[PDB]
RNA sequence: CGCUGAAAGCAUCUAAGCGGGAAGCCCGCCCCAAGAUGAGGCCUCCCACGGCAGCCGGUAAGGACCCGGGAAGACCA
RNA sequence: CGAUGUCGGCUCGUCGCAUCCUGGGGCUGAAGAAGGUCCCAAGGGUUGGGCUGUUCGCCCAUUAAAGCGGCACGCGAGCUG
RNA sequence: AAGUCUGGGCUAAGUGGUAAAGGAUGUGGCGCCGCGAAGACAGCCAG
């Protein structure tokens, strides 16, 4: 006896109200969800997990004095291309990218975990505009 | 902020007040809005504006339904000022006066693959005193084992020109509107014929 | 600095 | 030995109700609201009103003097208002009301013109006296402290603007 | 304002004041004025 | 550097809150830029062609080849 | 050590900030003007000469200032020698 | 890969996540002296 591999099923979509919650902690529960490891046939080389779309990122809330201290920094290779830019100003000019840029680093690198990250939709403010895909709202 | 496609004549020079003014001269209008950019439709607020007649024989069936849908007749180049809105369905010289400030952006000269010394203004090697064949060379390029590579960006030889350039606050010396004519102060890029673009300064 | 050099210079 | 514990006596006819992080306290002179902590409690008895600290933790007693310090104020604000003076020293050092704006001349190459905002009215008696009132008493003192900021007093001669009561205190020269 | 390492009180008048994260010394004296740094 | 203000009946720029403040920081100016594979948007043009998300073939709107050239240019573009 | 070419100059830079200048400050035995001293600040700037291989240093004439250090005492498959 | 596991407490510095003399009304906790309803301390005043 071999062990039960999977063979492609239609992946489900899910709701998630941001609103309020403590950055990290939704993160990693979106990354589980995006990796599929909810799902008691998991397999780690293909890409089984769940869509999950992501509303009020922008009230997203977090502790400590992160809102002026954390840095998000990114380097252009040019020299002194150095640019940081702090939870404040980022929340004020892409607030997705918060909630984004928390996720992706909790999932695996590598050719997958960057497809896995194409599967997480996340929109600031109430609305999503995938109401075809008719997302399963979820308590996290 | 205002704008009106164009094309570089050429240089001369006038006497205003006993003095010189260096001056280059622009027919500007006539120019036709042959579409209007909106925040509804596409987001932003500019005016695709139309330049210099041409023959209908050359132009496309794409191209021959957008001149079309703007009731205009063919044209030989498309450029779009951006927050701008027109009263007219026709921008012409008028919409400068002399004493004004403007920018005019046009493509630069080109001077193709170019030296490191009159690309960047190096100052090279020796011309004697044992200078060994680097007269016209960089020098060094950057430092030992580290950082071991060279910087993005390090000036070099290479292309140099026919690229677009932009000079800012001119002034407006007179204007023509019999030949649409525009006189503005000082160098303009490009050469004569050159195409060019003059919008309202954006200095103080 | 000058200190002394621990090379000779390259002979043919 | 405590602020917050002593009650507030609310005068007639001042009216003050109680909402959640906030309290509302109207009078003859106008309307402030008053952004108080949810963890404090206030307490409205009969002409008189109460904060209550849920704890004697250190953060709780600092919270509970302010609240009360905070809503006393408010209330004596809507009732007698607030104001202060601002007196101007200096030989060609003068003031004068330009409209309802506020024209300052105290020295330099140009004279300094002060516009009041929402709720502060400027008035001037003399040339050299000012006087600064309105019913918010952060506000009334912000507004003191930029005119006089305008000129500070000299610490060599009896020379730009001060607070009525304020001590001119000078070191020698030469 | 002295900047030092040992900040402390020069005169009976002297206060010691943690404003933001530092401890700074303010007084009547404005020679006695310190932070710590 | 302040306003208001407790803990600490006073005081305190601070513990709640709010000001002012640099050639520096962010935007703004000029240039590059959707391989931004997250490959965006608008205007316009062609169409249900034959035989057996595929294969071959004939087209459409268009494009390339070739040629005269060019303040474009090493070739290329 | 079956080779990691060694000073100084030229060229080309880039970073650090323990800041020479310019910007902002507190204290001054700060009248003013000008200084002293410390704090913030690396955005830009930081000259031409005479001596000597010199780096360094002295000197001339100016200057807002004529900063100090890292990069194999940066840089010889870039030059010099 | 396996606990957002249980119970008690501290820390608000992202301390944790490199350092010393020395400095400090940081915070919590144990003590030890004074001085006080023979009215102390703060102050709010008369002289
Ligand atoms: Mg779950
Ligand atoms: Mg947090
Ligand atoms: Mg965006
Ligand atoms: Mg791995
Ligand atoms: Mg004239
Ligand atoms: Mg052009
Ligand atoms: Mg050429
Ligand atoms: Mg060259
Ligand atoms: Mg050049
Ligand atoms: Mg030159
Ligand atoms: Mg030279
Ligand atoms: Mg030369
Ligand atoms: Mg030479
Ligand atoms: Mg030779
Ligand atoms: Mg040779
Ligand atoms: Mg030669
Ligand atoms: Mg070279
Ligand atoms: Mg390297
Ligand atoms: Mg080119
Ligand atoms: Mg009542
Ligand atoms: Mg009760
Ligand atoms: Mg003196
Ligand atoms: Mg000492
Ligand atoms: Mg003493
Ligand atoms: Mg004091
Ligand atoms: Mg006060
Ligand atoms: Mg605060
Ligand atoms: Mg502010
Ligand atoms: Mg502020
Ligand atoms: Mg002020
Ligand atoms: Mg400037
Ligand atoms: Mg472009
Ligand atoms: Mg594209
Ligand atoms: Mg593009
Ligand atoms: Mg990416
Ligand atoms: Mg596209
Ligand atoms: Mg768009
Ligand atoms: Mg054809
Ligand atoms: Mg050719
Ligand atoms: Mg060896
Ligand atoms: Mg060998
Ligand atoms: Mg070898
Ligand atoms: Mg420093
Ligand atoms: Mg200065
Ligand atoms: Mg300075
Ligand atoms: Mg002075
Ligand atoms: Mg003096
Ligand atoms: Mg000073
Ligand atoms: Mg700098
Ligand atoms: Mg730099
Ligand atoms: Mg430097
Ligand atoms: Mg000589
Ligand atoms: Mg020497
Ligand atoms: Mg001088
Ligand atoms: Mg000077
Ligand atoms: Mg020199
Ligand atoms: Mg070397
Ligand atoms: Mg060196
Ligand atoms: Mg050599
Ligand atoms: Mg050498
Ligand atoms: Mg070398
Ligand atoms: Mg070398
Ligand atoms: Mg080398
Ligand atoms: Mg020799
Ligand atoms: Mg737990
Ligand atoms: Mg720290
Ligand atoms: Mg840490
Ligand atoms: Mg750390
Ligand atoms: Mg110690
Ligand atoms: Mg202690
Ligand atoms: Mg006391
Ligand atoms: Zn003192």
């Amino acid at each position: 006896m071999k062990t039960y591999v999977p063979k492609q099923v239609e992946p489900r979509w899910v709701l998630i109200d941001a609103e309020g919650k403590t950055l990290g902690r939704l993160a990693t529960k979106i990354a589980t969800l995006l990796r599929g490891k909810h799902r008691p046939d998991w397999t780690p080389n293909v890409a089984m997990g769940d869509f999950v779309v992501v509303v009020n990122a922008d009230k997203i809330r977090v502790t400590g004095k992160k809102l002026e201290q954390k840095i998000y920094t990114r380097y252009s290779g040019y020299p002194g291309g150095l640019k940081k830019i702090p939870l404040e100003k980022m929340l004020a000019t892409h607030p997705e990218r918060v909630l984004e840029h928390a996720v992706k680093g909790m999932l695996p690198k590598g050719p997958l975990g960057r497809r896995l990250f194409k599967r997480l939709k996340v929109y600031a403010g109430p609305d999503h505009p995938h109401q075809a895909q008719r997302p399963e709202k979820l308590e996290v | 902020m205002k704008g009106i496609l164009g094309v570089k004549v050429g240089m001369t020079r006038i006497f205003r007040d006993d003095r010189a003014v260096p001056v280059t001269v622009i027919l500007a209008g006539p120019c036709p809005v042959v579409q209007r950019r909106t925040p509804e439709k596409d987001g932003y607020t500019a005016v695709q504006l139309g330049f210099l007649p041409q023959n209908p024989k050359r132009v496309n069936r794409p191209l021959k339904g957008h001149f079309a849908k703007a009731g205009v007749e063919p044209v030989r180049i498309l450029r779009e000022i951006r927050d701008f809105n027109p009263e007219g369905d026709t921008v012409t010289v008028e919409i400068f006066k002399p004493g004004e400030r403007v920018d005019v952006t046009g493509t630069s000269k080109g001077r193709g693959f170019a030296g490191v010394m009159k690309r960047w203004n190096f100052a090279g090697g020796p011309d004697s005193h044992g200078a060994h064949k680097i007269h016209r060379h960089p020098g060094s390029i950057g430092n030992r084992k580290t950082p071991g590579r060279v910087y993005k960006g390090k000036k070099m030889a290479g292309h140099y020109g026919a690229e677009r350039v932009t000079v800012m606050n001119l002034e407006v010396v007179d204007v023509i509107p019999e030949e649409n004519l525009l006189l503005v102060k000082g160098a303009v890029p490009g050469p004569n014929g050159g195409l060019v673009i003059v919008r309202e300064t954006k200095k103080a | 600095v000058d200190k002394p050099p621990y090379l000779p210079r390259p002979r043919p | 030995s405590r602020i917050g514990r002593l009650p507030i006596p609310v005068p007639k006819g001042v009216s003050v109700e109680v909402a959640p992080g906030r309290v509302k306290v109207k009078g003859p002179k106008g309307e402030l609201e008053v952004p108080v902590s949810p963890e404090m409690r206030v307490v409205v008895e009969e002409g008189v009103v109460r904060v209550e600290r849920p704890s004697d933790e250190r953060r709780h007693k600092s919270l509970h003097g302010l609240t009360r310090t905070l809503i006393a104020n408010a209330v004596k604000g809507v009732s007698e208002g607030y104001s202060k003076e601002l007196l101007i020293k200096g030989i060609g050092y003068r003031a004068r009301l330009v409209g309802r704006a506020l024209e300052l001349t105290v020295g330099f190459s140009h004279p300094v013109v002060v516009e009041p905002p929402e709720g502060i009215t400027f008035e001037v008696p003399e040339p050299t006296r000012v006087r600064v009132s309105g019913i918010d008493k952060q506000k009334v003192g912000q507004v003191a402290a930029n005119i006089r900021a305008i000129r500070k007093p000299s610490a060599y001669h009896e020379k730009g603007i001060y607070y009525a009561g304020e001590p001119v205190r000078l070191k020698p020269g030469k | 304002m002295k900047v030092r390492a040992s900040v402390k009180r020069i005169c009976d008048k002297c206060k010691v004041i943690r404003r933001h994260g530092r401890v700074y010394v303010i007084c009547e004296n404005p020679k006695h004025k310190q932070r710590q740094g």
